[PDB]
C-alpha cells in the first residue's frame, strides 16, 4: 500500500506518451514522442531494445495479452507490428493518414483494433489487406477503441465530442452519448470489466461514466485541471486512474465514488496509466521522460 | 391397406378428365 | 479496458493429458502463422493451413507431415478410404492429391466461387461442393459428375449429405432449408422460412435424422425427422453470440460451433445445449476445428499460433466430472449447458421433410 | 400407369408366376396380380435415377436396388421394409 515508483526506465532520452506490458511479469514497452519505443525487462542487468521507427510520434504501443508482438502506434499512417518482445522483426501495415490512438484486441481474437485516423476504426483482423472490419459512427475523429467481451460492439472518443459504439461483424452504428460535457478532442475511452459503462475525459477535468445504449450518466468523476485528462482503470473495475497533462496524478476509488486524494507526484505529467495486465502498475508518460515504473500496492 | 387409398384415390382421375377433352 | 484473456479454455485443456506433442518448431516454418484446419474424413490425415497456405498434412503418430508444396490453401480436405486427397482449395477448384504422396492427381472445376465447402459420403462414393449458386454432387472417385443443383433467384448458401446412409439437404440464403432428392434433382422436401442467414451452412449427420443451421445471425436451428415439420424448432444462443460460422456433426448427439465472437462451441443436439465452451487470449485466437469422430480427435488452429493436439474425447471428461459432481448435488443441465428454448414461428426455419 | 412414370426396370413374379412385382425410374413397387391386375400394396423403392430389383427365391424379399447407392430389403410376408441396409457404395 504505497503507489511505489519503483525503478524507472532510465534513460528514456525525451517525450514519453505511454506503456504497456508483457504479463511474464515482466517486460516494459513504452514509446517517445520521436522516432523511438522501448522494451526491457526487470532482471534490471537486462538492456532495453531501442526500436527505431515511427519517426514521428508515438502514441501508444501495445502487447498481445501473452506479452509477445507489439502494436505501436504513432503518427504513422500505419501500424508498425514490432516483433515479439524484443528484437527487430517487424512489418509496417498500412492504416490511414494520420495518429493512430489506442488499441484493444478481441478476445477470442478475430480482431486487434486500433484507433485509425480516417475516423473509422479498424478492426483488424490479426493480418490482412483489404480491410477487416471497420466503421464510423463518428463525426470527426477516433479517440480510443475498445472491444468490449460477448458483444458486438466496439466504443471510441471523438473530436465531436461524442462517444460511440458499433457492430463488430457487421460494421454498424448502434449507439452515442455526447457532450457529459465533454469540451475537446476526447481522450481514450475505457470500459467497466465487461466492456460497458464508458468512461471518458478530456480537456474537461472530469471523467464521465455512461452506459453503452443506455447512455446514461452514472457520475461525475472529477478529474485534473489539466490541458488534457489521460486513464486507465485497475482492472477489477476498482479504480480510474487519473492521468493527464498536468503533472498530478489522482486515482478514484469507484466503490467509494471518490478521488482518493492526489499523489505527491514529483512531476508527473502523466500520458498514460496503462496497467499491467493484471495488477500491480504505471503512471508514466510525461516530462520526467523516464518511464514511470511502478507497481502500486493498493492494487491488492 | 394403402392399396385402398388408390381406390379412388386414383380410379376416377382417369374419367375426371375426359368430359370437356374434346368440347375444347 | 475491457475484454477477455488468455487461453484458460483451450490451450489449457487442450493440452491437459497427451500423450505425444505436436511439435510446432517442425510444422510453423512460415514467417507467420497457421491460420486454418481442414480436414480428412478418415481421421488421421488432417492438416494446417498457414498465412503462406501450403498444406500440412499433420501425421498424428509420426510428428512427420506431408508437405504439399502448392501454397493454395483449403477451404475443407476430403479423403478417401484408398489413400487419396482431396482439397477444396480457396481458389476455386477443387484439388486432388495423393494423400498418401501429396502428388496431385486430378483438378475439379465448374465452380466460380470464393467456397467450396466439402462433405463426402463414404457409403456413396459421393461428394458434394457447395459453392457460389450450386452444389455439385459427383462420384467421389472424381472424375465426372452427378448434378448440378441452382436457383433462379434465391442464393445458395449451404447443403450436405448423410456419410452412413443418404439424402441431401441444402438452403437458401432465405433460411429456406430443404432436402433434395440428390439423384433426381428433387425437391421432395420443401420450407420457407422467416430467418434469412448470410453464409449459413448445414451440418448433416451421417445418419442424417438430425440437421443443424448456422449464418450470420444469432440462431441455431435444430432438425429432427422423428416429428414434423423436420426443422421443429429454432433457439438464440448464449449470450454473447453474435453469428454462427461453422458448425459441424460428431458421433454422439452433438456438433461443434464455431461463432463469430471467436469462440467454439460444442452442442448436444439432443437437448439443444452447449457441452463444452472455447475461448483463448485476444488477438491470437482460436480460428478453426477439424473434429475426427471416434475420440473426436482434434486438430485445432487458433490465431495464437499454435497447433493443437487434443480429443475432445478428453476434454469432455473436464465435464463430464464437474458435471458429475455437481450432479451429487443436483445441478440441472439445461442450465450448465444452457439450454436454447424452442422460440416463435416469427423467426424458425420450420421444414417439412420425408 | 400399376403406375409407373419412365423406362420400366425389372419385373419379377411370385414364385408361381403371379403378382408381378414392377417399378421403374418412380420410387415405387407395385406387386400387382395377372389378369386381375389389382395392387396389394406400394411398395415405396429408392430415389433413384432408376430402381431395380429381384426377389429372394421364395418370394419373401424384394431386393431394392437403383442407380443411387443406397440398397434396402423388403419383406413381403410382413409387408415392411425390413430396413435399409448399411449399402456401403452400392449402386446395385
Amino acid at each position: 500500500h504505497d503507489p511505489a515508483l519503483s525503478r524507472s526506465f532510465r534513460g528514456h532520452e525525451d517525450i514519453i506518451t505511454c506503456a504497456d506490458f508483457d504479463p511474464k511479469m515482466r517486460q516494459v514497452a513504452s514509446c517517445s514522442k520521436d522516432s523511438i519505443v522501448y522494451v526491457w525487462n526487470f532482471k534490471p542487468q537486462q538492456r532495453p531494445f531501442k526500436f527505431v521507427g515511427h519517426k514521428g510520434a508515438v502514441y501508444c504501443v501495445k502487447y498481445s495479452p501473452d506479452g509477445e508482438t507489439i502494436a505501436s502506434c504513432g503518427q504513422d499512417r500505419q501500424i508498425r507490428l514490432w516483433q515479439n518482445t524484443v528484437q527487430s522483426k517487424c512489418s509496417i501495415i498500412k492504416a490511414h493518414c494520420g495518429a493512430i490512438r489506442s488499441m484493444s484486441f478481441s478476445a477470442d481474437g478475430g480482431y486487434l483494433l486500433s484507433s485509425s485516423d480516417d475516423k473509422t476504426l479498424k478492426l483488424w483482423r490479426l493480418q490482412d489487406k483489404k480491410f477487416m472490419c471497420s466503421f464510423a459512427g463518428h463525426k470527426n475523429w477516433v479517440r480510443s477503441g475498445v472491444i468490449s467481451p460477448d458483444m458486438r460492439l466496439v466504443a471510441s472518443g471523438s473530436d465531436d465530442k461524442t462517444v460511440m459504439l458499433w457492430d463488430l461483424n457487421f460494421q454498424k452504428i448502434v449507439s452515442k452519448y455526447s457532450t457529459s460535457d465533454h469540451m475537446d478532442t476526447v481522450s481514450q475511452v475505457l470500459f467497466h470489466p465487461d466492456g460497458t459503462c464508458l468512461i471518458s475525459s478530456s480537456f474537461d477535468h472530469k471523467i464521465k461514466i455512461t452506459d453503452i445504449r443506455s447512455n446514461k450518466l452514472i457520475q461525475h468523476y472529477n478529474a485534473h485541471d489539466a490541458q488534457v485528462n489521460s486513464i486507465s482503470i485497475h482492472p477489477t473495475g476498482y479504480f480510474l486512474a487519473s492521468a493527464g497533462s498536468d503533472s498530478k496524478i489522482k486515482i478514484w476509488d469507484l466503490r467509494q465514488g471518490r478521488q482518493i486524494y492526489t499523489l505527491y507526484s514529483n512531476d508527473k505529467d502523466i500520458t498514460t496509466v496503462q496497467f499491467n495486465q493484471s495488477g500491480d502498475y504505471f503512471a508514466t508518460g510525461g516530462s520526467q521522460n523516464l518511464c514511470m515504473v511502478w507497481k502500486t500496492n493498493f492494487d491488492q | 391397406q394403402p392399396k385402398l387409398v388408390v381406390n379412388n384415390g386414383t380410379a376416377t382421375y382417369p374419367s375426371n378428365f375426359v368430359p370437356k377433352v374434346e368440347e375444347e | 479496458m475491457n475484454n477477455i484473456h488468455t487461453s484458460t479454455h483451450v490451450s489449457t485443456y487442450f493440452n491437459e493429458a497427451l500423450v505425444d506433442r505436436i511439435d510446432t518448431q517442425k510444422y510453423l516454418k512460415s514467417n507467420g502463422k497457421i491460420k486454418k484446419v481442414v480436414s480428412d474424413p478418415d481421421n488421421h490425415y488432417t492438416a494446417a493451413i498457414d498465412d503462406s497456405g501450403n498444406i500440412t498434412v499433420i501425421v498424428h503418430k509420426l510428428n512427420r507431415f506431408v508437405s504439399i508444396k502448392p501454397s493454395s490453401p483449403a477451404t475443407h480436405l476430403v479423403f478417401i478410404r484408398n489413400g487419396n486427397l482431396l482439397v477444396a482449395q480457396q481458389n476455386g477448384h477443387i484439388s486432388q492429391y495423393l494423400a498418401s504422396n501429396g502428388k496431385l492427381t486430378s483438378v475439379i472445376k465448374h465452380h466460380n466461387s470464393k467456397l467450396l465447402a466439402l462433405e463426402y459420403n463414404p457409403v456413396t462414393k459421393q461428394i458434394l461442393t457447395i459453392a457460389n449458386d450450386q452444389c455439385t454432387l459427383w462420384d467421389a472417385q472424381s472424375f465426372n459428375k452427378i448434378k448440378t443443383l441452382f436457383a433462379k433467384a434465391s442464393y445458395f448458401a449451404t447443403g450436405s449429405l448423410t456419410p452412413n446412409g443418404q439424402s441431401l439437404i441444402t438452403s437458401f440464403q432465405d433460411g429456406n432449408v430443404y432436402v433434395w432428392n440428390l439423384n433426381n434433382f428433387e425437391v421432395t422436401a420443401k420450407s420457407e422460412v422467416e430467418e434469412n442467414m448470410k453464409n449459413q451452412k448445414i451440418s448433416v449427420s451421417a445418419d442424417s435424422s438430425r440437421f443443424v443451421i448456422g449464418g450470420s445471425t444469432a440462431y441455431l436451428y435444430y432438425c429432427d425427422i422423428s416429428h414434423s415439420p423436420l426443422c421443429i424448432s429454432s433457439f438464440a444462443l448464449p449470450s454473447g453470440s453474435t453469428s454462427v460460422k461453422k458448425i459441424k456433426f460428431t458421433h454422439g448427439n452433438y456438433l461443434g460451433i464455431i461463432t463469430d465472437n471467436q469462440v467454439f462451441y460444442a452442442i448436444d443436439s439432443s437437448t439443444n445445449q452447449i457441452a463444452l465452451e472455447f475461448r483463448l487470449p485476444k488477438n491470437k485466437g482460436i480460428t478453426d476445428f477439424d473434429i475426427n469422430p471416434n475420440n473426436l480427435e482434434i486438430l485445432i488452429v487458433s490465431g495464437n499460433g499454435e497447433i493443437f493436439k487434443y480429443d475432445l474425447q478428453k476434454l469432455f471428461i473436464m465435464e463430464m466430472n464437474q458435471q458429475q459432481r455437481l450432479l451429487e448435488r443436483g445441478i440441472e443441465s439445461s442450465l450448465v449447458y444452457n439450454v436454447l428454448k424452442p422460440g416463435n414461428q416469427n423467426h424458425s426455419l420450420k421444414f417439412e421433410s420425408h
